[PDB]
């Protein structure tokens, strides 16, 4: 009955000028109306713009007020947003979204797409941590995986996914080169201190990055 | 109609209207039921009035400031007996379209704004008094016309109410103005809007005309907002300005029964001159003032200041002086290269408040910055949009740039504004207003002795503010005029930039003005006038803008002849000498009919009694600000007028203007399109060239 | 332009827990609403109006406004109800939003397991030295790390990544990251991770030898 077909939203550069679909099927943009927002990856939401397509009302956040050129296709039923002076906080992921009619009420969404203007790309390097006879201590062990380096981020796994629980592939923190940086880990018993060498599963989807990494002491 | 043709099919609906002309407006309307048996109130007209006012917290102060709408107007439509309109029709601007919903939710806050404090009663009062002077004071009424609309309003209303049409108010109805605001919702709206840039998009059409336009809904979301969700932001309602509306009466002619104003006070402060009304006995007043002050053309920074002071002065007293201008007196504050030219006009009840309140207002002076830079920046856009302007105006500026003592450029003036700072103009302010010379046009019915007493009672508060004290009579200099070396025809050019137009001005000194001098130099004029509109744009086919005549500048005569075309200018300048040759022999081919005609001409040309006060006293006033008085020059210049020859404006004509002329002051000024001695620099120019006298005062 | 004070930015609680979330407009308006959204999905509309209870959302959410106080209640939780929410007042101004509230578990006082890890070769070709200090099964939050090279206290060149809601016992792990030079790696060769926690209250010292 709803349907926010949103998509076009790739990678770029800044200086570019690109436009934004929004297929809003199922309703009409000459009824209530659909809004853009601003979701940078591990941020808070931003609503960034507002197009009416009845009146051509258009409507800015204060951060990018001018910049931003919102229009819209009443034939089509579709909006567009051409977007101008592209800066590097401009990677996010944006949404078209159904407003209904209440007060604050925006209940419909679309699944998204990544809007990403990029300082650096880099493919993710894939070395094992080595818990050796030194990190031996205590009945408690485990055994891990080190990724560092690498834009968007490194699905990492133990034995292809096989073990899941217990497993924990801490999140990404951005190091100082604008690059990510997580571990993946895995408890083990000091009995399998040499009895079965696990290997960690890299994959990172936009670098294509496939490591099949052993660890051993 | 028992019912309104509006049956809530068509209500919550815009338009979108393509027009032939490029313009851009949005439509506002509401139907609402008759009222007009309820004259009594007229709330529909007082909504007209509180639509369309312009004051404190008002809507369109905000609109302004919010940089989207130009203008509006709102109030009652009639339509027919049962239904009436309510209408709103805005212009548009580029940022206007996007806003479109805003816009109508500060309509709404305005309707809140009257929702909350509900209705008033003092401004219908207010209103009710001002209307009834409105309607006891008229001015006339076209023969054509009036009768048509009071038999437009015949059919409507007892022959008692016919006269008394709407502009007299009974009673009081808030039931009224609450049905009023009832009808102002959301529910009741219809939108219309108009842009060039509908192209393509309106299929439906109209059935008549043919042009096209849509349905095209409102949705909901955008309605429900509005209603349930209602605040106030910076939006108050107008204040009062009562100020004793009393005193309309006449006042009758006293011993001091002159027909011209009298200096009745002179100090080294002031001067005061005063004049009532003989002629109109009207129930009004117009003063007229001027300050003088040494530091007005000190410099181009110092001019910069003064222009600023006076232009955000009149920024700010705009919002407040608006509402009291409604009341039905108007002004003007504007400058003189030597002080500051203040215009009061209106009736007589109020102008002693009203002018206390300006000066006590002027004196204490405050500076917003951004509201400083947007002016500045305003300013500065017009000093170097005068690249772009039409050459006659180019032409009277290096006239009177050139003809004067001291004269500074406007591209200095570009070149300065980067020092116009708050702390510099804040420290010239007090410096300007302390030490000053006032002078004073009193005219109408008054009295001298309470005008003497009110002005001395302003110079006071001049004084009780930066102590005040009187100029010098020796700065009380005024700017001579050049004397050219008796023989000499000078030329040099300059180039437009933007205009691919060509001014020119032809300057010709004659004299002072002496009283033969008048007559000779307006006579001669118009002798060279009419053949000129016979020859110039018919045969010699120079121009469009195309004119001749006197100039009237620090009391020296002169001539010109302004003409911009696109031309080469010594081509102009050889035809100009040969319409010179057409009025030379056509002085000489003149019969005594063509004399008696012009001179009768020139006659009813110059005779004419005024017709308002303001008219009079604007030629006083003229006569001021040149300090002649000359207050019967009318009957003496026309007494001598009659009292000349044919040979009289011959002895006139060949010293001045002949080619082998001995008196010939022949001096052009060529503007160039984008395409004798040479003048390198104009001080240099200036520096060995004498200086004409002043004239005695009488 | 009337933001919005989101509080807190995140808390814990357990199924069937009464769960109140305070968001604050900078000024006294009305026009609120408060979402939901689980991480790499579209978001949903849980309160409208600050009141009242979208349909398509479980009974288990209301909302209140109180003056300015602009509260989502939650009556219980669930184990599904572990999501980031977002509160927003939407007027014709610029519509900003809060950094996110995430709703976690209560569980009794856990101490950790705690790991380390030595680099490997490779990143000392790669211009790298680190070592991961993994603290494990702990809830509640509240623990101490702290790096030692040769017993010498280190701060400064570490990060905290913390996992999410375990899938064993809904605890948290957390990961500490002593990034060195090798000119400080080959040098001192004892790698200690000081941890001392709520529940291990008495402090644990995993260590190595290079």
């Amino acid at each position: 009955e709803v349907q926010l077909v949103e998509s076009g939203g790739g990678l770029v550069q800044p200086g570019g000028s690109l436009r934004l679909s929004c297929a809003a099927s199922g309703f009409n943009i000459s009824s209530s109306s659909i809004h853009w927002v601003r979701q940078a990856p591990g941020k808070g939401l931003e609503w960034v713009a507002s197009i009416y397509s009845y009146s051509g009302s258009t409507y800015y956040a204060d951060s990018v007020k001018g910049r931003f050129t919102i229009s819209a296709d009443t034939s089509k039923n579709t909006a567009y947003l051409q977007m101008n002076s592209l800066r590097a906080e401009d990677t996010a992921v944006y949404y078209c979204a159904r407003h209904y009619s209440a007060v604050a009420g925006l209940d419909y969404w679309g699944q998204g797409t990544l809007v990403t203007v990029f300082n650096q790309i880099k493919p993710p390097s894939v070395f094992p941590l080595a818990p050796s006879s030194k990190s031996t201590s205590g009945g408690t062990a485990a055994l891990g995986c080190l990724v560092k380096d690498y834009p968007e981020p490194v699905t990492v796994s133990w034995n292809s996914g096989a073990l899941t629980s217990g497993v924990h592939t801490f999140p990404a923190v951005l190091q100082s080169s604008g690059l990510y940086s997580l571990s993946s880990v895995v408890t083990v018993p000091s009995s399998s201190l040499g009895t079965q060498t696990y290997i960690c599963n890299v994959n990172h989807k936009p670098s294509n990055t496939k490591v099949d990494k052993k660890v051993e002491p | 109609f028992p019912e309104h043709p509006f049956q809530e099919e068509h209500l919550k609906q815009l338009y979108k209207i393509v027009p032939i002309k490029d313009i851009r407006n949005l439509y506002v309307t509401f139907p609402i039921p008759d009222l007009q048996k309820y004259y009594k109130s007229n709330p529909g007209h007082y909504l007209g009035h509180l639509i369309g006012h312009e004051g404190p917290g008002s809507l369109l102060s905000e609109l302004k400031s919010k940089g989207w709408v130009n203008t509006l107007v709102g109030g009652q439509k009639e339509g027919a007996r049962g239904f009436m309109f309510f209408i709103i029709n805005v212009d548009l601007t580029e940022e206007g379209l996007l806003h479109v919903e805003d816009i109508i939710l500060h309509m709404f806050q305005y309707i809140q704004k009257l929702r909350a404090e509900g209705p008033q009663e003092w401004v219908f009062q207010e209103l009710k008094d001002l209307n009834a002077v409105a309607f006891r004071f008229k001015d006339k009424e076209r023969p054509r016309g009036y009768t048509s609309k009071i038999a437009g309003i015949l059919h409507y209303y007892p022959l008692e109410e016919v006269l008394t049409a709407e502009y007299l108010l009974e009673e009081f109805r808030p039931d009224l103005i609450e049905m009023v605001l009832d009808k102002l919702r959301p529910e009741n709206v219809r939108v219309a809007i108009v842009s060039k840039s509908f192209e393509g998009k309106t299929d439906r059409t109209e059935e008549w005309y043919g042009t096209q336009y849509k349905q095209e809904a409102i949705p909901d979301e955008v309605i429900k907002k509005w209603q349930n969700a209602d605040l106030n932001g910076k939006f108050k309602l107008p204040t009062k300005n009562e100020f004793i509306p009393t005193n309309f009466e006449i006042l009758p002619l006293e011993k001091e029964a002159t027909p011209y104003p009298a200096l009745i006070k002179d100090t080294a402060m002031s001067k005061l001159w005063f004049k009532q009304d003989d002629k109109f006995f009207l129930p009004k007043a117009n003063l007229n003032f001027e300050f003088f002050s040494p530091f007005a053309y000190v410099d181009p920074l110092h001019s910069n200041m003064a222009y600023l002071y006076l232009e955000l002065l009149k920024d700010s007293l705009n919002e407040y002086a608006y509402a009291a201008e409604l009341a039905g007196l108007s002004y003007d504050l504007q400058n003189t290269i030597y002080g500051m030219y203040l215009s009061v006009k209106g009736y007589n009840d109020k102008q002693p408040i009203l002018l206390k309140k300006i000066i006590e207002k002027m004196a204490t002076f405050e500076i917003d910055e951004k509201r400083f830079e947007i002016i500045k920046e305003a300013y500065m856009r017009s000093l170097n949009n005068f690249r772009a302007e039409q050459p006659h105006q180019h032409a009277m500026y290096y006239l009177r740039l050139l003809m004067t003592e001291v004269a500074w450029t406007k591209d200095e003036l570009k070149e300065a504004l980067d020092d116009v700072t708050l702390p510099r103009l804040k420290a010239f302010i007090p410096q300007l207003l302390s030490r000053l010379h006032i002078e004073a046009l009193l005219h109408g019915n008054i009295t001298k002795q309470a005008a003497l007493g009110i002005m001395q009672m302003v110079e006071d508060t001049l004084i009780e503010h930066a102590h005040t004290k009187p100029l010098l009579p020796s700065q009380l200099v005024r700017y001579r005029e050049v004397q050219l070396p008796d023989r000499g025809w000078f030329v040099y050019q300059q180039r437009n930039e933007v205009h691919n137009n060509s001014g020119i001005e032809i300057y010709y000194q004659t004299d002072m003005q002496s009283t033969s001098e008048n007559m000779f130099l307006e006579l001669f004029a118009q002798i060279i006038s009419e053949p000129a509109f016979n020859t110039l744009r018919t045969k010699e086919q120079l121009g469009y803008i195309v004119f001749s005549g006197p100039r009237r500048a620090n009391g020296i005569q002169g001539l010109r002849f302004i003409i911009q075309s696109e031309k080469p200018p010594h081509y102009l300048e050889s035809r100009v000498e040969a319409f010179l040759i057409t009025m030379e022999k056509s002085i000489e081919d003149m019969t005594e009919e063509a004399f008696q005609k012009h001179i009768q001409a020139l006659a009813i040309r110059r005779l004419d009694k005024p017709k308002k006060l303001s008219a009079e006293s604007a030629k006083y006033w003229g006569e001021i600000i040149s300090q002649q008085y000359n207050f019967d020059r009318d009957n003496t210049e026309v007494a001598y007028l009659k009292t000349l020859t044919k040979e009289d404006i011959i002895k006139f004509y060949k010293e001045m203007l002949a080619v082998d002329a001995p008196r010939r002051h022949k001096v052009s000024v060529h503007v160039l399109a984008r395409e004798p001695e040479v003048i390198q620099n104009m001080t240099e120019f200036k520096r060995g060239l004498p200086l004409f006298p002043l004239v005695k005062p009488h | 332009d009337i933001q919005m004070t989101q509080s807190p930015s995140s808390l814990s609680a357990s199924v069937g827990d009464r769960v109140t979330i305070t968001c604050r407009a900078s000024q006294s308006v009305s026009a609120v609403a408060w979402y939901q959204q689980k991480p790499g999905k579209a978001p949903k509309l849980l309160i409208y109006s600050a009141s009242s209870l979208y349909s398509g959302v479980p009974s288990r959410f209301s909302g209140s406004r109180s003056g300015t106080d602009y509260t989502l209640t939650i009556s219980s939780l669930q184990p599904e109800d572990f999501a980031t929410y977002y509160c927003q007042q939407s007027y014709f101004n610029p519509i900003t939003f809060g950094q996110g509230t995430k709703v976690e578990i209560k569980r009794t006082v856990a101490a950790p397991s705690v790991f380390i890890f030595p680099p490997s070769d490779e990143q000392l070709k790669s211009g790298t030295a680190s070592v991961v200090c993994l603290l494990n099964n702990f809830y509640p939050r509240e623990a101490k790390v702290q790096w030692k090279v040769d017993n010498a206290l280190q701060s400064g060149n570490s990060q905290e990544s913390v996992t999410e809601q375990d899938s064993k016992d809904s605890t948290y792990s957390l990961s500490s990251t002593l990034t060195l030079s090798k000119a400080d790696y080959e040098k001192h060769k004892v790698y200690a991770c000081e941890v001392t926690h709520q529940g291990l209250s008495s402090p644990v010292t995993k260590s190595f030898n290079r």
